[PDB]
């Protein structure tokens, strides 16, 4: 097949109305461009991450994540002088930067 | 709201039922009674038009954001 | 308003919509078994123009009225023509065919805009033949013959000459011509003559035809026949003037067949016509019977042969001048036993 | 008392007699708007339905004019 | 005010309910600022014969 | 022209109001009258009920019917609510005071 | 309502893949879709609200005597000009509002992260509904138009009918300007990705017969195709896109 560019012309094709070579080329045209342009009627209809995203699950997760983070704010009756600060380094990041600074003189 | 509405209905009923009240405020209470008994019919027609107005703007990509096209 | 009521409300809402979906599925399986049941939504259309909607979910592109596909415009050539729209130049068009050398009769007369490049003429002729209720074998009784006749008749139309083209003297000239007309509609025949200045541009034939049919109370075929007769005879005098090289500004008419058809100058004395000469210039609406109607049914431009306007009647119920075939005034079907 | 003065909606397209005939017609015939506009006269049924929608009946029993009602 | 108005609205969508705000459409100035769409919808419902 | 065509169709809607009768009854060129008639019949309004058919019979399932509506139905739309009266005795005193 | 119930009944049928919508049998539906998408793109860049205007919506509701009627305004107390308008308005360029300030070249993955950070927001307005806002109504009409137009173009006859249709080429050259140069009018950030995600699909099926109209469209095609993929931080400025 792989019919033509002349078979795609408007003269050899039907229009809103109101030969043999044309009716032979339009067989191969409609037999080529209906196995090429047909959509996939099976799975892999996900196509990406941002099509199977769920508004209901994210809305439920945000309803939980706002409620518990607001219960963290108001109901935690620890005064501001008593809120102890967290460490800016870990127990492993403080070992690796003692190791690499020891090995930095090479 | 419902108790104040019932009290106003029973108050605009009494203003016309007696005969010592003047006719300038005897027929005005009558039409105020008419307008108060016509309230849930107004709610029905008002609800109907607004339900059709809401159905004007349902477009299947608001309610269905996970529509698979092709 | 607590939790134990707010979930019991949602159970007495989901169980409603599950029964609603059962109804929706049953009303689908009913129509799939060729039983016309109603749905949650109403029945969509009726038989009026658009198709019956309560069906098995096909795609029906453009369910036609009668047997014709809807006319799809261009909407760009319409604006390309309607903005470059200087003049009109209406064309009188005559169609005559007989049972000999042709099969159809088709005695319709129409105006046509010469500057109109929008409508294809073969499409209008094909619409006209469908309006005359010709069956679908209408190409061996060609649409091409009528299309070629109308294509020839608009090519010969030389237009309104230099009386409109180059100069336009306000008031025109003394060129008053003797218009005669002879129109047959139903069984009435309008016979009337008058005078018409062919040298004036602001002479409106249609505004005079409506004026005459106002006074005589004519049906309306005479409205579109009188104006067509004026447009016909004025054009067939303008063509005979232009083919003899008239040079339309300076008059100097200088001929013998014409200048004898033209009328002389009205003096002070001739502002009243003689009495025996007056009885020609008056409209007579004669009535004719079947014998005369059968006699009329068979029988450089020649300005002596002024044709008559007989028309084959359109198959129309209400309109005067057309036969009453087809769908009736009453809406019946007559299923008998 | 805080009574709803319903006949003060006498804006120039309508009138007090028109509102009275409107209310008496809707009390006569329930929601058949052709008979209602027939009883009123000189007005289309759409204007009757619109003026029946736009009546301030229950606004003088609600809380606010137009701070806020809150939750 | 955005934490409250996006919490009750976060409950309306998750419950499945829909529609206008009940306390907004209960007054009379709603049907005076929306005077345009009501003259359309009243004619549409009346001419189709559903009013 | 438009009022003539629309008034002339609505005297007998079962008849296809052709272009040729409109051309024969009002004075004008055939192109503009043909374009106006095709525009008019494009939007319904004329030749919309030439060949009308009858819908036979509707076997109606429940809840798909006129007067098939119940107070027990859920108001998904129709945003006006019916609210539960709270009968509590301190709230009774509050309602008596307010 | 007549627009929305036509758009929804087109969107259900066009995505069905068992009911064919052929334009050989009817080629004026596509012109209605494209002219509607043109006129919605026009009053979105100017923030005009259609469908509920308080204007009258009706036009002029109502020889040798025009000089007589001129002096009739004299002895009672005792020629109109031409009009000009077009079928379609300006493409969206040559408007006084629309002048380019920043070509929005956002990549694919940053658009995905912006979508996932807008959905997973506490004060999100991604579901504010249709009847509560007219701008989201215009955007959800345009998204339906784009889903319909990407659904129609999977047929052998529609792909060569849509190829011309001057209306569709003008609508494509009209939306591709708005989604790349001034995307500030689209409400959500998923609609801006979804317009690029079906414009490329509808241009994948057409382009074997497409003749590009203007050079600005030929540049915006390049920028749209470039906008898929991940760049780096001369050399090759595009890290390889792994097809997982």
């Amino acid at each position: 097949n792989i019919p033509s560019l002349t078979s795609f012309a408007e003269e050899n094709n039907y229009q809103y109305g109101y030969t043999y070579a044309q009716q032979q080329l339009n067989k191969q045209r409609q037999d080529f461009e209906r196995v090429r342009l047909r959509p996939e009627q099976l799975s892999n209809i996900i196509h990406d991450e941002s099509d199977t995203i769920s508004f209901r699950s994210n809305l439920l997760k945000n309803f939980i994540s706002s409620n518990d983070a607001f219960n963290m704010l108001s109901l935690t009756t620890v005064p501001c002088d008593r809120i102890e600060k967290s460490r800016l380094f870990s127990e492993k990041t403080i070992r690796y930067l003692m190791q690499k600074q020891h090995e930095m003189k090479t | 709201i419902a108790l104040n509405l019932d009290t106003t209905v029973n108050d605009c009923l009494d203003k016309l039922l007696n005969d010592e009240c003047t006719e300038s405020t005897r027929e005005n209470a009558l039409y105020d009674y008419y307008a108060l008994q016509l309230l849930p019919l107004q709610k029905a027609v008002r609800g109907h038009v607004l339900q059709f107005e809401w159905h004007q703007n349902s477009l299947l990509t608001n309610t269905h954001p996970n529509f698979l096209s092709k | 308003f607590s939790n134990k009521e707010y979930i019991s409300r949602l159970w007495h809402t989901l169980k409603y919509y599950q029964d609603l979906k059962n109804t929706r599925m049953k009303s689908i399986t009913s129509t799939s078994q060729k039983i016309p049941s109603a749905s949650i939504w109403g029945n969509g259309y009726s038989g009026y123009g658009n198709g019956i909607t309560n069906t098995t979910t096909r795609v029906i592109p453009q369910v036609e009225v009668g047997n014709r596909k809807h006319y799809l415009e261009d909407k760009l050539k319409v604006y390309k023509q309607a903005m470059n729209e200087t003049s009109e130049q209406l064309v009188p068009i005559r169609l005559e065919f007989d049972q000999d050398r042709d099969r159809f009769f088709l005695r319709d007369t129409l105006l046509w805009n010469k500057n109109d490049k929008l409508i294809k003429i073969e499409d209008f002729v094909d619409d006209m033949l469908r309006d005359y209720r010709f069956e679908d074998a209408t190409r061996e009784q060609h649409i091409d013959t009528i299309c070629q006749s109308i294509q020839e008749q608009i090519q010969e139309f030389q237009g309104n000459p230099y009386i409109e083209l180059n100069q336009d003297r306000l008031g025109g000239d003394d060129l008053r011509i003797r218009i005669k007309l002879d129109i047959v509609v139903g069984q009435n025949q309008l016979i009337d003559q008058f005078e018409w200045d062919i040298s004036n541009s602001d002479n409106c034939p249609e505004e005079f035809a409506e004026s005459m049919c106002q006074e005589l109370e004519l049906p309306g075929e005479f409205v579109t026949a009188i104006a067509h007769s004026i447009r016909e005879q004025v054009h067939m005098y303008h063509k005979s003037l232009a083919l003899l090289g008239y040079n339309f500004d300076g008059s100097a008419i200088e001929d013998d067949d014409i200048r004898s058809r033209m009328l002389p100058t009205i003096t002070l004395d001739d502002v009243y016509r003689p009495a025996a000469e007056s009885k020609i210039f008056t409209p007579n609406l004669l009535q004719i019977s079947a014998a005369e109607l059968e006699r009329l049914d068979k029988d450089l431009p020649d300005i002596a042969d002024i044709p008559r306007t007989f028309r084959t009647p359109v198959p129309s119920t209400l309109m005067p001048g057309g036969v009453d075939v087809g769908p009736s005034v009453e809406s019946y079907e007559l299923r008998n036993t | 008392l805080k009574k709803v003065k319903i006949l003060e909606q006498i804006d120039e397209n309508w009138s007090k007699e028109d509102l009275q005939k409107l209310l008496k017609g809707i009390q006569e015939f329930g929601a058949d708007w052709y008979k209602v506009a027939k009883n009123v006269g000189n007005k289309s049924p759409e204007q009757c339905i619109l003026r029946f929608l736009q009546l301030p009946i229950e606004d003088k029993f609600l809380y606010g004019d137009g701070n806020g009602l809150g939750p | 005010n955005e934490c409250i108005a996006s919490t009750s609205n976060a409950l309306k969508v998750l419950s499945g309910d829909e529609g206008y705000n009940e306390d907004m459409v209960r007054r009379a100035n709603f049907y005076k600022e929306n005077e345009a769409m009501l003259r359309e919808n009243i004619e549409v419902i009346l001419s189709n014969g559903r009013m | 022209y438009r009022n003539f065509m629309v008034n002339s169709y609505r005297l007998n809607p079962n008849e296809y109001f052709s272009v040729t009768t409109a051309r024969r009854n009002v004075s004008g060129d055939a192109a503009a009258l043909f374009r106006l008639h095709k525009f008019l019949t494009k939007w319904g309004l004329i030749n919309y009920q030439v060949d009308s058919k009858l819908l036979p019979k509707n076997i109606e399932p429940p809840l798909t019917s006129q007067y098939s509506t119940r107070h027990d139905a859920p108001r998904g739309l129709f945003p006006f609510e019916s609210y539960k009266p709270s009968v509590q005795l301190p709230d009774m005193a509050k309602l008596k005071k307010m | 309502g007549e627009i929305n119930t036509a758009l929804n009944t087109l969107l259900v049928t066009s995505a069905d893949s068992n009911l064919k919508i052929s334009l050989v049998k009817y080629p004026e539906l596509l012109d209605s879709l494209a002219i509607l998408g043109m006129n919605l793109l026009s009053n979105l860049s100017q923030n005009v609200v259609p469908y509920h205007r308080n204007t009258s919506d009706y036009y002029y509701e109502d020889q040798h005597d025009k000089m007589v009627d001129k002096i009739f305004e004299k002895v009672n107390n005792n020629s109109p000009a031409v009009k000009q308008w077009d079928l379609l308005p300006e493409p969206i360029r040559f408007l006084p509002n629309q002048f380019p300030l920043k070509i929005h070249r956002t990549p694919y993955l940053t658009s995905l992260k912006k979508i996932k950070d807008e959905i997973d927001d506490p004060f999100t307005k991604i579901n504010t509904r249709g009847a509560e806002d007219p701008k989201v109504l215009i955007n959800d009409q345009l998204s339906t138009i784009s889903m319909i137009l990407r659904n129609i173009s999977f047929s052998d006859n529609n792909s060569r009918i849509m190829s011309r249709n001057f209306y569709l080429k003008r609508f494509i050259s009209d939306l591709l300007w708005l989604v790349l140069i001034h995307p500030e009018n689209f409400t959500c950030n998923r609609k801006i990705l979804n317009f690029k995600k079906d414009l490329v699909i509808v241009l994948s099926n057409i382009s074997h017969l497409l003749e590009i109209a203007s050079s600005i469209d030929c540049l915006l095609i390049l920028i749209l195709v470039i906008s898929f993929g991940q760049p780096k931080l001369e050399s090759l400025t595009f890290n390889e896109f792994q097809l997982q």
